[PDB]
RNA sequence: GAUGUCGGCUCAUCACAUCCUGGGGCUGAAGUAGGUCCCAAGGGUAUGGCUGUUCGCCAUUUAAAGUGGUACGCGAGCUGGGUUUAGAACGUCGUGAGACAGUUCGGUCCCUAUCUGCCGUGGGCGCUGGAGAACUGAGGGGGGCUGCUCCUAGUACGAGAGGACCGGAGUGGACGCAUCACUGGUGUUCGGGUUGUCAUGCCAAUGGCACUGCCCGGUAGCUAAAUGCGGAAGAGAUAAGUGCUGAAAGCAUCUAAGCACGAAACUUGCCCCGAGAUGAGUUCUCCCUGACCCUUUAAGGGUCCUGAAGGAACGUUGAAGACGACGACGUUGAUAGGCCGGGUGUGUAAGCGCAGCGAUGCGUUGAGCUAACCGGUACUAAUGAACCGUGAGGCUUAACCUU
RNA sequence: AAUUCCUUGUCGGGUAAGUUCCGACCUGCACGAAUGGCGUAAUGAUGGCCAGGCUGUCUCCACCCGAGACUCAGUGAAAUU
RNA sequence: CACAGGUGGUCAGGUAGAGAAUACCAAGGCGCUUGAGAGAACUCGGGUGAAGGAACUAGGCAAAAUGGUGCCGUAACUUC
RNA sequence: AGGACCGAACCGACUAAUGUUGAAAAAUUAGCGGAUGACUUGUGGCUGGGGGUGAAAGGCCAAUCAAACCGGGAGAUAGCU
RNA sequence: CCCGGCGAGGGGAGUGAAAAAGAACCUGAAACCGUGUACGUACAAGCAGUGGGAGCACGCUUAGGCGUGUGACUGCGUACC
């Protein structure tokens, strides 16, 4: 049915989707570009991206939101020092899903996920 | 001659009147009368697939030139 | 009144404390009431010098509704309980003198010219 | 078109006497009747955030004395006569759902000053 | 539920006939190159539409 | 006579000078521009084909785009054909619009059916949930038998059972217009339109008596 | 070698010997009303208690509380409660074991749908070249009920009290359908508050976890307990029935010839799916007007050249939905996420200044933060290729092309 | 009457109500003093009746989350015949 | 059967709390192996409710509801 | 002191939801009672089938009880299918 | 010697009289699942059999209206113990 709604609560409860969603995007702002099925994909774009927004210029409240919602030091020594200038420019699409085919171990279908300017990359091979 | 069915709905016998059968569909007097007279049902309809009456006095096998028969 | 029988409270100098209403009136086949739904009560209690006796069957309106009440802009005002004043139970008009507890601004009429116009609370 | 949710926006109007929860109010309002045009007041707090557009109330508890009464008299209503803001009290709630029960002394909050 | 007769072989055969494997009308290749793809999702190379994917 | 396909836009409770509100379901207004305004000169035939609307219409199929180049030439939203009454329609740039609606107090509504995904067992139907207790096989809500016994051995057709809705048209017929107000286009109906809000709609005035 | 029982709900279905509106005779029927009374399956046809339970008794609704069948509807649905009740024990009887159509206490039904039906849905083929678009009606169901009072109408008629229908009318009640603004409901995709431990090196502050930790508010959606509302004017064929004109029977007569009238049923009108209607439909809109080798040739087989219109896979995904199909639509793109203006939410964002006996509060901040809906923005991801589809497409009478 | 062939006894009470429950009567089932009687506090995972707390069991149903169903991938039974 | 079954002895850290109730947790054990997706019926688990308050059913009944300590105030019956 | 109590650990399972081609030898989750005792209970031992042993259900006696298991009688017998 | 992860399984090359004896190897049914051909299945129905039979492949038909196999279609028609 699903009439007249949008967005996506995939495999589980609120706690769980909040601890992995902390989980892929903690993983996400050290290693630059990740995997993940294509709902969840879009989960992760939608989580990252206004983290980017509050970094775009120093502020210690938009600092302090960012330690809330991701409370690692990793994620926010990297905004707003390094990555807060670097995605200032542009008003949304700071970051782009890559349908990149299906999963390996069973079909669910997967997408990559890449910085909008992402050219420097590992190549280094993945499972 | 009321034609009684029961397709599928509602409680009574179902029924067509007499008129109906001459103001809508009007051949159907006709073939709902002659269609009794075929055996059961697969070679019945072998054999009916043969007919026609239309509307009636508009006929369209003109360009066949039609053999005329008398009862 | 919204389930089968269904205790709600005294609301004029009548009786006393509760009374059980036994159906709803103003249609059949209903389960389930209007706002605007004249209700059908026994007293189940009675005061000594009010109007009636414990077991006297009567006819009734509903004065508040825990529910909430509506119908000219369909705005509530919406009570703290059920509450009931009875009617006389052929020729209309509440039984009653008195008012107890808030009262409805839809009840406006020449039919209740005494019941509305009360002073004690609520005006 | 772009009319969807913008119809709300379009109706809604300006000439609307600012609001913050708590805030007491009083609506006057007809009580209108059989054949004689008289007027009415009620008085208490504002247990609720209003704006609805077009639909847009004051829902008035009065909760002074007796049992607990709300009023909801619409905005847009033309049987609604006048609109005084008076004391501005304070909450730091959008509602004041716990004050149903007690009439006592409920009903008249403080301007909340600096 | 059960079954009343051990059923006959061709129906066994009609009852699994929508349910079969589909034909995947022809493959794609890069519009721009000559290497092999999969098809609307990228390749082993990154190719679709250039960058890197997959480097596996 | 003709409908109108309209749009479903807009849900009002509005205000009246008596102290009274009135719900209702406003419907946006379009001209009807014409194709071809077929008649029964050709054949038996007897309808007016009508574009009411238009869309980017990028992806459309060729004997769709040729069909909008000789209409009113607005990449049309697609093709609408109604029956009509009184005599042959005049037959180009006629722009059937709020003008329809003068005169008529109670329309039919022909709708687009309701879009409420499955609808189906136990709901669209509005059955009673069984029981939630007492150890009831394996089944806390069922709809209730399809048939009886041997002696007709069948279920009849007719009988409510699951399905999703098929999106037919439903028509609630004879529902009250509360106003038609020109130049701002808007149809103020009473009752509902049916479907979810930014649907389409045909509303046509009423054949009922 | 299992055709297996009672009563009720949910869900039903069929017979009319009709509970009621409706049309009509008689009346010891003035009119009214009732007594008597025929046609009629179309439609509506109440609830709580005690008991295993229909029926009962009692309280109660409405204008109203129907008639009959269905493995005495429906345990591969439910209560399996009673009925067997093994155990116990009351009451009862016999030396006793054990019993009771007297009784009291709790205590068990199992089956994933093969063929079959039903409802919803797709796949394969065909309507004569192909494709896409609207669409007509052969066919077959939905809706169909029923109170109230105003007018109609204080009038015919009657001693007098009194005194009706059709039609217009608003409105209730049942029934049916849609719906989410209004009023509630929920809203693990939004905000806030708070207990505890564990944590951010440590605190001020803040965060993982505890059923969505607990607790209060909540958008859009969806939804009834809330919202709007049809239930129809008119037509034919009639029924019972009033006749006229008239015979069987010089006449008389509702009838037989003949003609006016006479019910919601029935043919319809109002609603909807519908050309596989093989007797295969019209009408609109697009596009393809090359060649040889061989055989049973209205033709088929095989090949070079070569395939439009369109389609499908695939893709993001929806105001469409199990899957599909349907639909927006793939840079021509607002499809979806970000992001910006706006709908509608919450309750004053970390830091800092300041007051205070500290908790804490207050000015910066009517703050900050914000989901589905609506419009923008190409910021971003949908190579947007190849492929299936082909070169104008039957015989034969009549009509036409020098025919 | 945890007992009554008749019988759902009669009447009062509770009650929207009362075949059950409780009290009184005899027009007394086959009641009746160790398968004991009258009467009683304590005690029970112990029965019936009542109104109130409270609750989606229900009136009357709506929506959310998750594992199955269902979608995609893997492996792959059974009653029966 | 790596069966949500059954099974004796010993040792004894934290906040609130009566404690070894019970939410979490220090050392430590350890992911009871299909997954992801659909915001379908429905089945099972888990959550909530306007107004009523078992009215559903032979039958309150697992969800939900009682529960702790300090203090006042405290019934008919009692072998206290 | 206590055949007392609310209650884990420790043991049971009155009732309720579910399960019933379950994970299950009625277990699970929630209400619930014994645990300062006629409680919970480890080790070693014993009585042998109409026989034992029973604070009683004609209970339990090697995943089992109103008739244990095996080896001979045995090709019981069948008036019967 | 080929394929594949070092795998499993098969083939080629080569052995023997024989692998249609390839290591579970004796020749080898029937159930069993699948290929290839013919011809059939979209005016189309029930014990699937009997009778009538267009059509179509093969048999120099020895052409003398046939044989073989299939078979649109349809008259008639109720398994065994």
């Amino acid at each position: 049915m699903r009439h007249r709604k949008s967005g996506r609560q995939l495999n589980r409860n609120s706690s769980h989707r909040q601890a992995m969603f902390r989980n892929m995007a903690g993983s996400l702002v050290r290693h630059e570009i990740i995997k993940t099925t294509l709902p969840k994909a879009k989960e992760l774009r939608r989580v990252v991206e206004p983290l980017i927004t509050l970094a775009k210029t120093d502020s210690v409240a938009n600092r302090r939101l960012a330690f809330a919602r991701t409370r690692d030091n990793e994620i926010v020594a990297k905004l707003f020092n390094e990555l807060g200038p670097r995605f200032a420019s542009r008003a949304g699409g700071y970051t782009r899903i890559l349908k990149c085919g299906f999963r390996a171990g069973d079909n669910a279908p997967m997408a990559y996920i890449e910085l909008v300017d992402r050219s420097e990359k590992a190549e280094a091979a993945a499972e | 001659k009321v034609y009684y069915h029961h397709t599928g709905h509602i409680g009574g016998i179902k029924q067509a009147t007499f008129e109906e059968m001459i103001a809508r569909r009007p051949e159907r007097v006709i073939e709902i009368a002659v269609k009794g007279m075929l055996p059961k049902g697969p070679l019945g309809r072998a054999m009916f697939r043969k007919l026609k009456v239309y509307a009636g006095n508009e006929h369209n096998h003109a360009a066949q030139q039609p053999q005329v028969l008398d009862i | 009144m919204i389930q089968e029988q269904t205790m709600l409270n005294v609301a004029d100098n009548s009786g006393a404390r509760r009374v059980m209403c036994i159906k709803v009136l103003g249609g059949s086949h209903r389960r389930y009431a209007g706002v605007g739904d004249i209700i059908k009560i026994t007293i189940k209690e009675a005061i000594p010098r009010g109007k009636v006796k414990k077991g006297d069957v009567l006819k009734a309106v509903v004065v508040r509704t825990k529910k909430g009440v509506r119908r000219p802009d369909g705005s509530v005002i919406r009570f703290d309980g059920n509450a009931c004043v009875l009617l006389n139970n052929n020729s209309e008009q509440p039984i009653g003198t008195r008012i107890f507890g808030p009262v409805t601004r839809e009840l406006r009429s020449e039919k209740f010219m005494k019941i509305i116009s009360l002073a004690p609370e609520v005006l | 078109s772009n009319i969807i949710k913008q119809l709300e926006q379009e109706q809604m109007k300006q000439d609307v006497p600012s609001f913050r929860p708590g805030d007491t109010v009083e609506v006057k309002v007809w009580v209108v009747e059989g054949s004689k045009k008289r007027l009415q007041a009620f008085e208490g707090v504002v247990i609720a955030i209003r704006n609805r557009g077009l639909h847009s109330a004051f829902t008035v508890r009065k909760i002074s004395n007796g049992e607990g009464v709300e009023r909801v008299f619409q905005t847009h209503s033309p049987v609604v006569d006048s609109i005084s803001v008076k004391r501005r009290g304070a909450v730091r709630k959008a509602k004041l759902y716990y004050l149903r029960e007690r009439t006592g002394k409920a009903a008249r909050i403080k301007e909340r000053l600096n | 539920a059960v079954q009343q007769n051990k059923p006959t072989r061709s129906k066994r055969g009609m009852r699994r006939s929508h349910d079969a494997l589909t034909a995947v009308t022809s493959l794609s290749v890069d519009k721009t190159s000559g290497e092999k793809h999969l098809r609307h999702h990228i390749t082993a190379d990154g190719y679709y539409r250039g960058r890197k994917v997959i480097a596996k | 006579m003709i409908g109108l396909v309209g749009k479903k836009v807009g849900m009002t409770r509005i205000f009246t000078e008596d102290g009274v509100s009135i719900p209702v379901t406003v419907i946006e207004v379009e001209a009807n521009r014409v194709t071809q305004v077929k008649d029964l000169a050709n054949d038996g035939y007897r309808a007016i084909q009508v574009t009411t609307g238009a869309k980017k219409a990028n992806r459309v199929t060729k004997p769709e785009a040729g069909h909008f180049a000789k209409a009113g030439v607005e990449a049309g939203r697609g093709l609408w054909e109604f029956r009509l009454a009184e005599g042959e329609e005049f037959t180009v740039g006629q722009s059937i619009s709020v003008e329809l609606f003068a005169d008529v107090k109670k329309v039919d509504v022909t709708g687009t059916s309701k879009g409420k995904g499955f609808a189906g067992t136990v709901k669209r139907w509005n059955f009673r949930t069984q029981d939630a207790t007492h150890g009831n096989s394996l089944s806390h809500r069922v709809p209730g038998s399809i048939g009886q016994n041997q002696t007709p051995g069948k279920v009849f057709k007719g009988k409510k059972m699951a399905g999703q809705m098929g999106n037919e048209r439903v028509t609630v017929q004879s529902l009250d217009v509360v106003r038609v107000d020109a130049e701002r286009n808007l149809l103020l109906v009473k009752g509902a339109v049916p479907g979810a809000t930014g649907s389409d709609l045909i509303v046509k005035p009423a054949v009922k008596a």
